RNA sequence: CUGAUGUUCGCCGACCGUUGACUAUUCUCUA
RNA sequence: AGUAAACUGAGAGUAGAGUGCUUAGUUGAACAGGGCCCUGAAGCGCGUACACACCGCCCGUCACCCUCCUCAAGUAUACUUCAAAGG
RNA sequence: CCCCACUAUGCUUAGCCCUAAACCUCAACAGUUAAAUCAACAAAACUGCUCGCCAGAACACUACGAGCCACAGCUUAAAACUCAAAGGACCUGGCGGUGCUUCAUAUCCCUCUAGAGGAGCCUGUUCUGUAAUCGAUAAACCCCGAUCAACCUCACCACCUCUUGCUCAGCCUAUAUACCGCCAUCUUCAGCAAACCCUGAUGAAGGCUACAAAGUAAGCGCAAGUACCCACGUAAAGACGUUAGGUCAAGGUGUAGCCC
RNA sequence: AAUAGGUUUGGUCCUAGCCUUUCUAUUAGCUCUUAGUAAGAUUACACAUGCAAGCAUCCCCGUUCCAGUGAGUUCACCCUCUAAAUCACCACGAUCAAAAGGGACAAGCAUCAAGCACGCAGCAAUGCAGCUCAAAACGCUUAGCCUAGCCACACCCCCACGGGAAACAGCAGUGAUUAACCUUUAGCAAUAAACGAAAGUUUAACUAAGCUAUACUAACCCCAGGGUUGGUCAAUUUCGUGCCAGCCACCGCGGUCACAC
């Protein structure tokens, strides 16, 4: 993240239904997304991360949600 | 206890004695590849179909109701011989009531008769032996049926219970035994079935027609089905809208142990999966929302130790690197490490990151969901990653899609069809994106040309041919260009020294050095081929090599040879 | 006359204690 | 200014231990006048992009990384227009 | 930047180029000083009427298109990505290789006296070393906590031993960036602050003129007094704050940790 | 943008953008009891199967309507003149409404500034050289519209002789595609339409049902979940974690005492 913020916000890049490759960024605390996994993108900038303005839906696809503690 | 109610459909306990009522057996035709399975149904279905398909080969599982002529109705599962449809054969075995095993007397027990022989034990269901071939000269039923004592099928004559009729599907001779033996040990078995109530059965194939949809082809096992029951199988449930045959004329009814075309499932159905009739569509949804749920657990358990292991590590690469100095104020942790900043510089790795050649990307494409299984089975018995790396971006049943090709252009794969079309759009478009389809209708067609693309990722295989071989002798200083230039006095053995052809240094066995010389010299004349005795003097490029006066000299040939891959998919 | 350089920071909802239980100031002993 | 400088004694603390420290005394100076040039103070101003305040802030060149855009050789593909006409 | 030499150029003629902080950053014409004057600053506030121009910052006096004697040019002039600000004018303070004026009184310079820096030793510190403390550590550490370490002191190191233990336990364990206590520093300063009042259109803020013009002020410090030999000098005293300055190892103690 | 609120700074004032609070719709997450009603593919992409136009003493009439879709797009409104059609037949007219003539009629870009024959007179021959345009011509792009409804389209080539080719933008349904996903129901009893002189016949128009929290109304002895709880902005205890893991609409929070994870 731009200062003064610290940490290592878990992202990725992905290839949209347009055929446009943005990165996203994946909430929550842990996730286990890999190469050829289908997501759901919505919108949503992530207000430290500079140009990523969209969010992977957790619970959706590919993606699960959040494992509980 | 905040944990979510338990709506699954399940099996019904089962039927009362006074429920059961009488039903047609369920046989399946199982053997190896070319035993004469399709030709011995087809004599008894009265239809010929060995000869039209492509290379006479069944690639399906399919379920006729046979009408024998004493009245009675019978189910021929019809299952694949080849070695990559062995899911198809278990499959077949789990939903039948005998197994019509057709050993051909020419050949013998084979890999696959074993294996059918292994998947009726599993099941349990009475095996009926079918004796083919025996018109053919070497047919010699007497050892079939030893052979077979072996894997534990002991025919009648070695006091056993199985069947074993001899006959011949090319000439029809002796099928009519065979058909009575079917006939008597189904009545022996004494197959009855509630024909009123919930509907069970189990999903034989499922496939998408672009006008019908959706379809399951299934075995009715309890109740009777009808327009407008809702079904439930796995994760996909259905309201029947049209029931069809074999030949697709419609059927109001499907009694047990019948073969039944089903439309109007809204998710495909995994091939052998149980179907359940629940009360509504609302109540289905509900079945289906809990079935969803639960896989969704499975997975988010085995997410949770991977993601614990992740932040396990990293929690220590943390603890670490903070506890490297005392639990001093932050303010001062920064700036003793700002001392230890100043002596770092770390460079940033391209988030996105180049795959390399050695990289298969492959998107399967099926008729019907069985043959894709069979597809994605061959490639788990992929062993050959160090050498090159197979990855399945998507896999899926129906004709080749736009979604296939832009996932094939996304990670530069290749699309293999399976006795599936490409229109001209699609085809089309891959050519713009540089896509590749390859359509098969074979399975061991597909195969191959998966291995040829394999090999081509492959690296050249460079072989190594020994030349020739000298050996040095005295070492000279020559001053040509203000440079000395080590010289090495070397007498040619065995063979020539080419000065294209690449050298190495051989030192008392141990390998020295590997180039190309720098200057063949000889007589003060260069030349370029000196052959068996010719004396000649070596000076390599590289100056730190040392030139004794027993050092060996190998010259080589280097020519890159195409390299296959290893792996072997066991057809 | 020459006189370069020095990584980082501002908002919370406070403010009652009181105090009294002893009942008896009128001795001496007596039976 | 009884200052600096030089000389002498004592005390604290130790069982003992300092060329240290605290303290009493003796002898006993030189310069003290100019200057605002240098470094600061006060008063009254001026300037300020500094505000944990000049040990402040701050501009440009020269990497990795990420985002978007433009130019562009050759070539390919697709789309658009024709008849809204003439003999 | 300073010094010297010299060219384009500044000049004339004939063509071009068409740009300036081309800004008096204040449009032309008519009218008003009436008020509701009036964000601030600047060069007082407005009315009628017309044309021109402007609409977050940056990208951008840029790209593309078009025009032009222009060809590293000029005019017209966007967008995508990015940010939650940019901006204008102020208040207070700091700072200025900032101005003027007056000064420094062991003191800023030129001066005066004796030293340190070189030698040996004594002693502290840093480094190196050792199985072998800790703290101080620019002014404001460095014969400093120590008006004091051969054992002890002692907190360190190695080995051995004890476990309700000198204590209704213990801990010199962490944190002086949680603190009390006791102090350094500006201070070789004279200023801090309650309660009111007034000014600024009732903004942050500000509040002196003695022939006085909005300040009154308890209290604290300076001062005064007291100690020493005076009323002198030296001591002592020296507020509020500054450096999260020193000290958890004087003692106590919040928080966290240890309890074979 | 309002009765406004937060956010530029060390602080104040001004200006300014951004965001907050309100109201709808779609989609996703999680969750969901019933009844009534309304509404209901993402796509002018490709479509299996069934049905959707007959009537009637033969001729005619109808299938040119209804239903569908929104690709294209100032053919929709007013006036003038005036066919076809209705009033059995002429109505010596009314009603309704084409073609033609006149007028009016979306948005964005002027970095689309010139268009290039766009005019007029004459019976004709022919003559004149004009016509539109910074008060926006010409041009490019975008979009169904002014909703008792209207316009346009009907697989494509604007058209449809011809050609490509073999047509669900009729109902139901399906493949592909999209974040987007209704039943392969019944009946001509009502209304509407077609046909008949008529009794009547036909009609996936329509009617009565099916599916779906998208909405509205009502209700329920049992049965409530989603989001939020630092400020804006209603509302936190005990722990864990220690600028890590994470959170955030805005300002921001987390570096060992977190009302923000
Ligand atoms: N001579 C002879 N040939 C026979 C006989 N039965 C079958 N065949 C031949 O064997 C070949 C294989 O026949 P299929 O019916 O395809 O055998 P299958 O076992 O069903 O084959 P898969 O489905 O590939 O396993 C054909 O060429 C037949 O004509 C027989 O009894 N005699
Ligand atoms: C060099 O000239 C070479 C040396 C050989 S040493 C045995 N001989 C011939 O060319
Ligand atoms: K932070
Ligand atoms: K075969
Ligand atoms: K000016
Ligand atoms: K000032
Ligand atoms: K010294
Ligand atoms: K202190
Ligand atoms: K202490
Ligand atoms: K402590
Ligand atoms: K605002
Ligand atoms: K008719
Ligand atoms: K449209
Ligand atoms: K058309
Ligand atoms: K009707
Ligand atoms: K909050
Ligand atoms: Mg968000
Ligand atoms: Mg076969
Ligand atoms: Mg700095
Ligand atoms: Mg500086
Ligand atoms: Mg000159
Ligand atoms: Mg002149
Ligand atoms: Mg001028
Ligand atoms: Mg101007
Ligand atoms: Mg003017
Ligand atoms: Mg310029
Ligand atoms: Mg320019
Ligand atoms: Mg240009
Ligand atoms: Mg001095
Ligand atoms: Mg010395
Ligand atoms: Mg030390
Ligand atoms: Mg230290
Ligand atoms: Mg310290
Ligand atoms: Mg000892
Ligand atoms: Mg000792
Ligand atoms: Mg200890
Ligand atoms: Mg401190
Ligand atoms: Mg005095
Ligand atoms: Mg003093
Ligand atoms: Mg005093
Ligand atoms: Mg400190
Ligand atoms: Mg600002
Ligand atoms: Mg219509
Ligand atoms: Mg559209
Ligand atoms: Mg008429
Ligand atoms: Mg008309
Ligand atoms: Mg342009
Ligand atoms: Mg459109
Ligand atoms: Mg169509
Ligand atoms: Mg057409
Ligand atoms: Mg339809
Ligand atoms: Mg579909
Ligand atoms: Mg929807
Ligand atoms: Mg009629
Ligand atoms: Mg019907
Ligand atoms: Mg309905
Ligand atoms: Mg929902
Ligand atoms: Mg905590
Ligand atoms: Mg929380």
């Amino acid at each position: 993240p731009k200062k003064p913020n610290s940490a290592n916000r878990k992202c990725c890049r992905v290839r949209l239904s347009t055929g446009r490759e943005a990165v996203c960024f994946i909430p929550g605390e842990g996730h286990t997304l890999q190469e050829h996994q289908i997501v759901l993108v919505e919108g949503g900038r992530t207000q430290d991360l500079p140009g990523v303005k969209l969010t992977v839906v957790r619970g959706k696809y590919d993606c699960g949600h959040v494992q509980k503690k | 206890d905040k944990v979510r109610k338990n709506k699954d459909a399940v099996r019904r306990p089962q039927a009362d004695p006074a429920l059961l009522t009488p039903r047609s057996p369920v046989v399946t035709i199982m053997g190896h590849v070319d035993h004469g399975k399709t030709t011995l149904l087809d004599k008894f279905r009265k239809t010929q179909v060995a000869a039209v398909e492509t290379g006479g080969i069944t690639q399906h599982i399919g379920a006729f109701l046979v009408s024998l002529p004493s009245g009675e109705k019978i189910t021929f599962l019809d299952t694949p011989g080849h070695a990559a449809f062995s899911a198809m054969r278990a499959r077949g075995a789990q939903v039948t009531d005998i197994v019509v095993l057709v050993v051909a007397a020419d050949d013998g027990v084979m890999k696959q008769t074993v294996e059918s022989i292994q998947h009726a034990k599993d099941a349990q269901v009475p095996i009926i032996l079918a004796v083919n071939k025996c018109d053919k000269a070497e047919a010699d039923p007497e050892k079939v049926k030893k052979e077979l004592l072996a894997y534990d099928v002991v025919c009648e004559d070695y006091g056993g219970d199985v069947q074993a009729v001899p006959v011949s599907a090319l000439t029809g001779d002796n099928l009519m035994a065979l058909a009575e033996a079917t006939v008597a040990l189904a009545e022996m078995l004494e197959l009855k079935a509630d024909p009123n109530g919930p509907v069970e059965g189990t999903v034989i194939e499922s496939f998408t027609d672009k006008g019908r949809g959706l379809v399951t082809t299934a075995i009715i096992q309890r109740g009777t089905l009808r327009k407008g029951s809702v079904l439930v199988a796995g994760k996909c449930w259905a309201k029947v809208r049209l029931m069809f045959d074999e030949n697709g004329k419609t059927i109001d009814e499907a009694y047990p142990s019948m073969p039944v075309g089903i439309t109007g499932w809204r998710d495909l159905p995994s091939a052998g999966e149980e179907i359940l009739e629940v009360e509504s569509e609302p109540r289905a949804r509900e079945v289906v929302d809990w079935r969803k749920y639960e896989q969704e657990q499975e997975k988010g358990q085995e997410d949770l130790k991977i993601i614990e292991e992740k932040r396990k590590e990293h929690k220590e690469a943390h603890q670490k690197a903070r506890e490297k100095y005392g639990h001093l104020l932050w303010k001062k942790r920064s700036i003793l490490r700002f001392l230890e900043r100043k002596e770092q510089i770390p460079l940033k790795p391209k988030e996105k990151r180049e795959r390399d050649s050695n990289v298969l990307s492959v998107i399967i494409k099926g008729d019907v969901d069985g043959s894709v299984e069979a597809i994605l089975n061959i490639i788990d018995t992929y062993d050959a990653s160090h050498e090159c790396e197979l990855e399945l971006v998507h896999f899926g049943v129906g004709d080749v899609s736009a979604n296939d090709v832009n996932l094939a252009e996304t990670f530069d794969g290749v699309i293999y069809g399976f006795n599936v079309n490409a229109g001209n759009v699609i085809q089309q478009s891959a050519a713009k994106k540089g896509v590749k389809i390859k359509l098969h209708k074979i399975i061991y067609r597909l195969v191959e040309d998966l291995q040829e693309e394999l090999s081509s990722r492959l690296p050249c295989a460079v072989e190594e041919h020994p030349v020739g071989e000298a050996s040095i002798l005295a070492t000279f200083s020559v001053t040509e260009g203000k440079k000395k230039v080590p010289v090495a006095g070397c007498r040619v053995q065995k063979g020539q020294l080419e000065k294209q052809k690449k050298f190495k240094l051989t030192r008392n066995g141990h390998v020295i050095w590997k180039g190309s010389l720098t200057s063949l010299k000889h007589h003060k004349d260069d030349i370029s081929i000196v052959k068996t005795g010719m004396d000649c003097g070596l000076s390599l490029d590289e100056d730190n090599m040392e030139f004794q006066v027993g050092d060996r000299i190998v010259c080589y040939e280097e020519k890159q040879i195409q390299a296959k891959t290893s792996w072997d998919p066991g057809f």
